[PDB]
């Protein structure tokens, strides 16, 4: 006699073996792939003349809504219905639904494609205590440089076009995570600032160069509404711009690379 | 390129700041200090550090589990200091050699083996309470203490519970480097060869699973960094075009995504079943199969090759061979 | 067919070759010129599976097997059905992964991201190179590249193991299965914080990065930070294989004998002796 | 640490299984060198008289053959066991017929445990067969060789360190690693599968579920059995400097037919042989030999897969005497 035997040809890792791929797929498709559609669901498709029957499966393949109660206060729920309003400078290339869409004025001041920034709170993202999180130094008083680090400030901005579009004035920091988040800079020839963030600065000792976008394009970096506080959408905003311009910087570099 | 991602061009330095938690915040301990170039890729502050009676009890257990084991690989090189250091990979602390069945072992055969295995796994239930207990007092979930519970489960497996279930304390798992590593080919080789346990497999696939996850998740968020995808708890709770921007990465590269939370779920999910997946193998094996390859074979999935030099009767089954 | 924040990212532009040829969806699918040749490749390679598999003994999948030629004939081409499958079924692979790899550079750029993911995919490739490319052109022959077989492949895996005593012993492979099991961990242990930050569970408040910082600063004295967990991950996964490479390639090419011996240099210094 | 390519491969299994054998190129030459030493056989020389039997006083085992046969294995003999010696090393130079020396009735013994080799283990040593230099390599002590312990050097013609000698107890790690191919397997597979056949190899289960009565508790053989199998496996493959493909498929070490080479059962009935060897021939000159020649424990320094192979996976690859000198077996 032999343990583990069930049965002329059934054994108990033969059957273990069946509940394990059942369980894995349940975990996956019954859960795992709802938690995926917290974010962007339903889809969306241009409707035609008469069409506003929600599909059975629209309700099928989303989970019950979960609330976050938000640590300053508020709440939210998702999944939620957030459709897009705001109007879009694009056209239709060809006729197919796949096909690309393109700009029909400035990508980076229309804020399109990859210059298109989310809908986020135009709140001011907080401490854990309270405060703005992302701040200049002028503010952030018991923040500094690190020794052995550039000191960015006094330090020319140079774009993708070699010409100086700027001074840089002051740098913002995380002061939840003690991170430099963006650098500000006075625009040459302008009666304004603008932030960049950091991921798009080659932070050279003699200079900041900066190849997303030229010169002229810093005049329409997304404005703050205040001078010492930045919102969630104002960030997204900016650094969307700059995403902007690796792409439409110039009339090329939409075309293909080789 | 966004050299952001490679290291910390300015490093910014700042007031320590500290959380309180719902208790044991008079039990951090330490100055904490900052190191400028562990600053280039992390936080550049080390410590303080949290004490706690689990965090001490745990280091209690287990150094008196490390004293048992070098205490007796001491011996193995008759207490020579250089020798020691020379052979240290090769020396190890065994289980019983001989069958005692689950009878305690003697001191000189499984003996202190035992004793090591009672104060690490007490060394281990104390540090998980640490990891549970730290969680709640900061008001967080506990999902990484569930998934440290599921590591420490198969430490056990392979520890005492497959040695119980089949009655023998043999076949533990030895402390020492090469030794430990010993045991595989040993465990392998008695249950028929662990490439046929599809527990064997299912773990890797979610070990693998893991490489190819971090892999990516990793790199999307580099990719996405100066929008500030790295502060995923808020791209949560208010979605930015940072993660709009990997969800639709991946969904136009293999038809479907996840969601900054959920990718986070489906890592955990991945993690937790390398361990569960390799507990689930060794439970089986030993008590309801002895010989994973033939387990496959009665089931017909084993592939079979043809011979290339002639096959090769067992001599041993040959009529008037030798015993 | 869209997600609802979709269609504003869905701008024409972004690719290395091809233009606008090419540049167009396909339900979520981006194609782009490398969808096409990937495709291709896919076709191609699935149907050298399905034909070579018809020839074989049998239509079980854990049984189906492809496998190289034998060893004797070098590096040179083989009958189709004693090891010719296999090569042209390895070609079609590597195309297929080229092309998947450049096509999410295509996917990137168009979205303004960093090109991280595609580069670590490389990894993977490389491996795959290492085993069935560089590894036996080192060695001679293709006959030392892994079968194409679900089951198969381990038991190549288990002799090419054995073939070296132990090969448990190969520092090479240390290094990769710490970097395996490291890796694991840590992608449990950043999963588990996220959650455990945005789900408190009962009717807590979600938690902040401040939380995360203190956490890990409580149990180990130690907090690395969000991005920086992030580069540490694709740092520890990719080590997995290009540590682990250079175990590999050693293996024949720089080393004949069974690995614990290797261990000899350490044990054999006369000081000690 | 390392060793240049080319790397000289050969395939033991079917294509795409990775099996088989992988070695060094300067490697292999340089044990072709070492084994090449092997001394040609002596010219043949005309059988004419009477058998040595009437001839000779006391000639216990090659009595049948005439005087000059006789002298011409003498020579043979004396070249491949004590060449620097000289016949003296087993003969009273005054007196032939003398067991005086022990060196004597040792290789008395030798003679017809040479011949029972060739005659009765030809399931392992086939037509090519063994001579006295198989072992002994021009040396009265053969240099690979084993005592009831581990012993290091493996080649006794070497210096050993302080930390190698058998009395230094801090040392007895290294001399098992050595043994077992650098492994840290804390078993020594001579004592416990080549010095008798108290122990059986084998220990994986020949069914895919355990079978009730022999697997729970003290009806189970201990795990510490399949470290040993590993063990006298890693040492086995290192005596014939091979790896475990050139006898198995590693997909199921327990499998025969096409699971196996034709070599693992040559393998196995040298198993047999060196049982033989050890327990019916070897193992009782304890009795014969000076107190210095013994181990710790009086035992006779006896054989192991090395003994004869060296690192080979045939002994002096394939050389052979058979043919030239007959009275070494096989014996009709
Ligand atoms: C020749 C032998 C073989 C073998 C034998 C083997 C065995 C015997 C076992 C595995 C198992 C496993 N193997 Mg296999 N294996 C694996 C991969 C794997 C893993 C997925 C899995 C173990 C999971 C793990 O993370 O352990 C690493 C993680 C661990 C040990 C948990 C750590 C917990 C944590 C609490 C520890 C904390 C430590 C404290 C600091 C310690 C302090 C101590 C002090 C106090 C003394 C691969 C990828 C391959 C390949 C490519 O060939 C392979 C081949 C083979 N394995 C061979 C066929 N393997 C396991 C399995 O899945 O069985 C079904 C198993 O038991
Ligand atoms: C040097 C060591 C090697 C190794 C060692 C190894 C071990 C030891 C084990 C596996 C296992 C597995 N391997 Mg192998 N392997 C596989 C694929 C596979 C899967 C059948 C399975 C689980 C994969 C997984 O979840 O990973 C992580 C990836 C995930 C979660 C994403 C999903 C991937 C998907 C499952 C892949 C499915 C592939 C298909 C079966 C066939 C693809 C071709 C088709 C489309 C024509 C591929 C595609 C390749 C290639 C192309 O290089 C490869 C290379 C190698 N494997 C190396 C040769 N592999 C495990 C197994 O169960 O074997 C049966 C196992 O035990
Ligand atoms: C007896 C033999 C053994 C063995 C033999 C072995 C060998 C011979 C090798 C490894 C290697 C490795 N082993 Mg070891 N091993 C490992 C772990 C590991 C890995 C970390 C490492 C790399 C695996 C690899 O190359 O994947 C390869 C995976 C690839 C190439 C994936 C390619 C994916 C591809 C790019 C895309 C595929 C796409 C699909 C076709 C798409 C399908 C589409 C569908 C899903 C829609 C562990 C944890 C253990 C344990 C616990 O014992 C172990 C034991 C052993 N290994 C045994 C002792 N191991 C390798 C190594 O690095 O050694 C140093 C290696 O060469
Ligand atoms: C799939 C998921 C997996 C997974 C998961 C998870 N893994 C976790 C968690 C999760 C989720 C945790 O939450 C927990 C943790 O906390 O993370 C920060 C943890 C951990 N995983 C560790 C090791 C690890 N994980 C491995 C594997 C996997 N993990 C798999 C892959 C492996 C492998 C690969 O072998 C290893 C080696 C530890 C670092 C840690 C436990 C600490 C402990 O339990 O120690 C207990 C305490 C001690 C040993 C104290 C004694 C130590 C000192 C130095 C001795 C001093 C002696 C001296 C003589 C004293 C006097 C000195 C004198 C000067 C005065
Ligand atoms: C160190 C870093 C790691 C890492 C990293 C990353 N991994 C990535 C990415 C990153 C970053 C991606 O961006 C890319 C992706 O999109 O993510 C979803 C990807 C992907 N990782 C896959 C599989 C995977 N990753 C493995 C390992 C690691 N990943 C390691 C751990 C393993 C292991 C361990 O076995 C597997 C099996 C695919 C799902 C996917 C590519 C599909 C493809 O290429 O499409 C194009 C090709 C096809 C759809 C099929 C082509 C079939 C050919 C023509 C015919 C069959 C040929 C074949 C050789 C037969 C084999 C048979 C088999 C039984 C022996
Ligand atoms: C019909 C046709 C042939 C058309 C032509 C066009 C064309 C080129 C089509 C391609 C068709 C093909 C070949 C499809 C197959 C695609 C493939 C390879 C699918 C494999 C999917 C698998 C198995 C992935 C393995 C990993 C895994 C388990 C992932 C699940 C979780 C996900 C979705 C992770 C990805 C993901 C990660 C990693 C994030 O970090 C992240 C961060 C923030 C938001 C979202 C994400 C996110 O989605
Ligand atoms: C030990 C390894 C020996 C060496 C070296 C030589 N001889 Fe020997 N010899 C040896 C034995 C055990 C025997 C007995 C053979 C038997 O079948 O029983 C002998 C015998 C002889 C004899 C016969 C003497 C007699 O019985 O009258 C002769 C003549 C003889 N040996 C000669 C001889 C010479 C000249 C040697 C060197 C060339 C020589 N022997 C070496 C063992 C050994
Ligand atoms: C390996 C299988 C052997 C073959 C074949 C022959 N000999 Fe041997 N011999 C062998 C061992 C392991 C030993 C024991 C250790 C020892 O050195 O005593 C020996 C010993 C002898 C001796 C005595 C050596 C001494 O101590 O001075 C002699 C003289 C001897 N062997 C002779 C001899 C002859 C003539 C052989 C062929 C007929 C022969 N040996 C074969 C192992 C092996
Ligand atoms: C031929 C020269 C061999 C080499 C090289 C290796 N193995 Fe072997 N092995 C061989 C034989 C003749 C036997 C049977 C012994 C007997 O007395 O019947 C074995 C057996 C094993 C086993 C046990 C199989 C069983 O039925 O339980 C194992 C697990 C094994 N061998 C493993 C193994 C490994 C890992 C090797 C390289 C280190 C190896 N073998 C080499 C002959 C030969
Ligand atoms: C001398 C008395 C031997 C001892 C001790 C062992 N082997 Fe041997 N082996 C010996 C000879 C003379 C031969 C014959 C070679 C020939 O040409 O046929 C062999 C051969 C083998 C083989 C065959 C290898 C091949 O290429 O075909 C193997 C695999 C082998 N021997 C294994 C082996 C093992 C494992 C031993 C210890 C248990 C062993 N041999 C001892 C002589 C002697
Ligand atoms: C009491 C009763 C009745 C029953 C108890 C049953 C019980 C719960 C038993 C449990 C047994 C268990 C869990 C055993 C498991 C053992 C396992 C999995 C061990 C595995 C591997 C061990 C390894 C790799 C460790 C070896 C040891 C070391 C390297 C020594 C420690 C070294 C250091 C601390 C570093 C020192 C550095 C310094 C020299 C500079
Ligand atoms: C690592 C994978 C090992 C092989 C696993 C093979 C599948 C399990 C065995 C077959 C189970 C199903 N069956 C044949 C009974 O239908
Ligand atoms: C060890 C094997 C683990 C297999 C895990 C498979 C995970 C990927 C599943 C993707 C399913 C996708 N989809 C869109 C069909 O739901
Ligand atoms: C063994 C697990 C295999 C998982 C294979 C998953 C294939 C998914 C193919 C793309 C699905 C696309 N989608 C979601 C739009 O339908
Ligand atoms: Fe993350």
């Amino acid at each position: 006699m032999y343990h583990g035997a069930l049965a002329q040809h059934l054994d108990i890792a033969q059957l273990v073996w069946y509940a394990q791929w059942l369980v894995i797929w349940t975990v996956v498709l019954l859960y795992l792939r709802r938690e995926d559609r917290r974010e962007g669901y339903p889809l969306v498709e241009p409707l035609g003349l008469v069409k506003l029957a929600p599909e059975d499966g629209q309700v099928y393949e989303l989970p019950y809504p979960k609330t976050f109660v938000l640590p300053h206060g508020g709440t939210v729920t998702v999944p939620r219905r957030r459709p897009e309003t705001r109007e879009l400078k694009l056209a239709q290339t060809d006729g197919f639904e796949g096909a690309p869409l393109q700009p029909t004025g400035n990508p980076l001041v229309d804020a399109v494609g990859p210059a298109s920034y989310a809908e986020r709170a135009e709140v001011v993202d907080a401490t854990v205590d309270g405060k703005a999180k992302i701040v200049p130094l002028r503010v952030a008083t018991d923040f500094s440089i690190a020794e052995g680090d550039v000191d960015p400030r006094g330090l020319p901005v140079v774009a993708a076009d070699g010409v100086e579009a700027g001074t840089v004035t002051d740098l913002w920091v995380d002061r939840s995570e003690h991170y430099f988040r963006y650098l500000e800079l006075s625009v040459a020839g302008s009666a304004r600032t603008a932030l960049i963030p950091l991921g798009f600065c080659d932070v050279k000792k003699d200079k900041i160069v900066v190849t997303s976008i030229l010169s002229e394009q810093f005049a329409n970096v997304p404005r703050l509404q205040s001078r010492d506080q930045i919102t969630l959408r104002e960030e997204d905003k900016v650094s969307a711009y700059y995403a902007g311009g690796l792409l439409y910087a110039t009339p090329e570099r939409a075309e293909s690379l080789l | 390129a966004d050299y952001q991602t490679i290291y910390t061009q300015i490093q910014a330095r700042g007031p320590h700041i500290t959380v309180s938690g719902e208790w044991g915040d008079n039990d951090r301990v330490g100055k904490p200090f900052y190191s400028y170039w562990l600053g280039k890729i992390g936080d550049a502050q080390i410590g303080p550090i949290y004490l706690g009676a689990s965090g001490i009890a745990a280091f209690a257990f287990g150094s008196t589990a490390i004293l048992i084991i070098l205490f007796n690989m001491a011996a193995e090189v008759h207490f020579d200091p250089l020798q020691f250091f020379r052979q240290f990979f090769w020396l190890g602390l065994y289980p019983p050699k001989a069958q005692y069945g689950m009878g305690i072992p003697p001191l000189h055969d499984g003996g202190w083996w035992l004793m090591a295995g009672l104060f690490m796994t007490l060394s281990l239930g104390s540090w998980w309470i640490r990891v549970y207990s730290r969680a709640r007092a900061l008001g967080l979930g506990t999902h990484i203490a569930w998934n440290f519970a599921a590591a420490i489960f198969f430490v056990l497996c392979i520890g005492c519970i497959h040695p119980t279930l089949v009655g023998s304390w043999s076949e533990g798992v030895p402390f020492g480097i090469w030794p430990h590593i010993d045991w595989l080919t040993a465990f392998s080789i008695r249950y028929g060869n662990f490439y046929y346990c599809p527990w064997h497999g299912f773990s890797i696939g979610f070990a693998y699973g893991c490489g190819l996850l971090f892999a990516a998740h990793g790199a999307t968020i580099l990719a996405v960094a100066r929008f500030g995808g790295d502060r995923e708890i808020e791209q949560i709770t208010d979605r930015g075009t940072a993660v709009e921007r990997a969800a639709l990465f991946w969904r136009w590269t293999i038809g479907f995504n996840a969601t900054i939370e959920s990718v986070h779920r489906w890592g955990w999910f991945f993690s937790l079943m390398v361990m569960v997946s390799a507990s689930v193998g060794i439970l089986l094996t030993g008590t309801f199969v002895d010989n994973w390859y033939l387990w496959c074979v009665k089931h017909g999935a084993a592939p079979d090759y043809p011979a290339y030099l002639p096959a090769t009767p067992d001599p041993a089954s040959l009529p008037g061979a030798p015993k | 067919a869209l997600l609802s924040f979709e269609r504003k990212y869905r701008v024409r532009g972004g690719t290395l070759i091809g233009g606008d040829l090419f540049d167009f969806w396909v339900g979520p699918y981006f194609v782009g010129f490398f969808g096409v040749s990937a495709i291709f490749f896919i076709f191609l390679g699935v149907s050298l599976i399905g034909y070579a598999a018809s020839q074989g003994p049998t239509w079980d999948p854990f049984a189906i097997s492809i496998n190289p030629p034998d060893l004797k004939y070098g590096l040179g081409a083989a009958p189709l059905l004693e090891g010719g499958f296999w090569q042209a079924i390895t070609v079609c692979a590597l195309g297929a992964f080229i092309s998947w790899m450049l096509r999410e550079v295509e996917i990137s750029r168009k979205l303004g991201i960093g090109w991280h993911v595609p580069l670590a995919f490389c990894v993977p490739i490389f491996m795959f190179c290492v085993l069935q490319v560089f590894r036996p052109l080192l060695l001679g022959s293709w006959g030392h590249a892994f079968p194409y077989g679900i089951l198969s492949h381990l038991d190549w895996v288990n002799n090419f193991g054995y073939q070296y005593l132990n090969w448990h012993y190969n520092p090479g492979h240390m290094s990769s299965v710490s970097f395996l099991f490291v890796n694991a961990m840590a992608l449990g242990l950043h999963g588990g914080l996220i959650l455990s930050v945005a789900n408190p569970g009962d009717g807590d408040k979600v938690k902040t990065a401040e939380h995360e910082n203190q956490y890990f600063r409580d149990v180990v004295g130690y907090s690395i930070g969000a991005l920086s967990i992030h580069r540490l991950g694709l740092f520890l996964a990719s080590n997995i294989f290009l540590t682990g490479a250079f175990g590999t390639i050693a293996s024949g090419p720089f080393w004949t004998r069974g690995w614990p011996e290797w261990w000899g240099w350490w044990l054999d210094i006369p000081f000690w002796s | 640490c390392f060793e240049p390519p080319p790397a000289t491969t050969t395939q033991t299994g079917f294509r795409g299984l990775s099996m088989g054998e992988v070695l060094h190129p300067a490697t292999v030459k340089a044990k072709k060198e070492r084994d090449a030493q092997y001394p040609p056989a002596l010219a043949a020389v005309k059988a004419e008289g009477p058998p040595v039997s009437q001839v000779y006083k006391n000639v216990k085992v090659l009595g049948n053959l005439t005087e000059a046969e006789f002298l011409r294995t003498m020579t043979a003999i004396t070249e491949w066991v004590s060449p620097q010696e000289g016949c003296t090393y087993c003969h009273d130079e005054n007196n032939l017929a003398s067991e005086a020396k022990y060196p004597y009735v040792v290789a008395r013994r030798m003679l017809e445990m040479t011949r029972a080799i060739n005659t009765n283990w030809t399931q392992h040593v086939a037509q090519t067969g063994v001579t006295c230099y198989t072992c002994h390599r021009g040396t009265p002590l053969p240099p690979y060789v084993r005592y009831l312990e581990p012993t290091l050097p493996l080649n006794n013609r070497e210096t050993p360190t302080h930390v190698e000698r058998v009395e230094t107890r801090s040392g007895y790690v290294v001399r098992l690693a050595k043994y077992t191919a650098y492994s840290a397997l804390n078993y020594d597979p001579f004592t416990m599968f080549l010095a008798n056949d108290k122990r059986q190899v084998r220990v994986v289960p020949q069914t895919a579920l355990p079978l009730v009565g022999v697997s729970r508790g003290k009806e189970r053989r201990p795990l510490s059995d399949a470290y040993a199998t590993f063990a006298l496996m890693m040492s086995i493959s290192d005596s014939l400097g091979t790896n475990c493909t050139f006898c198995h498929n590693a997909q199921t070490f327990e499998s025969w037919g096409k699971k196996s080479t034709p070599q693992r059962a040559i393998a196995w009935w040298g198993i047999r042989m060196v049982r033989d060897l050890n327990m019916n021939y070897l193992a009782p000159l304890n009795a014969s030999l000076p107190a210095s020649r013994l181990g710790r424990q009086g035992e006779a320094p006896q054989a192991d897969c090395r003994t004869c192979h060296q690192g080979v996976t045939k002994p002096l690859f394939g050389a052979s005497r058979l043919k030239d000198y007959p009275e070494l077996g096989p014996i009709k």
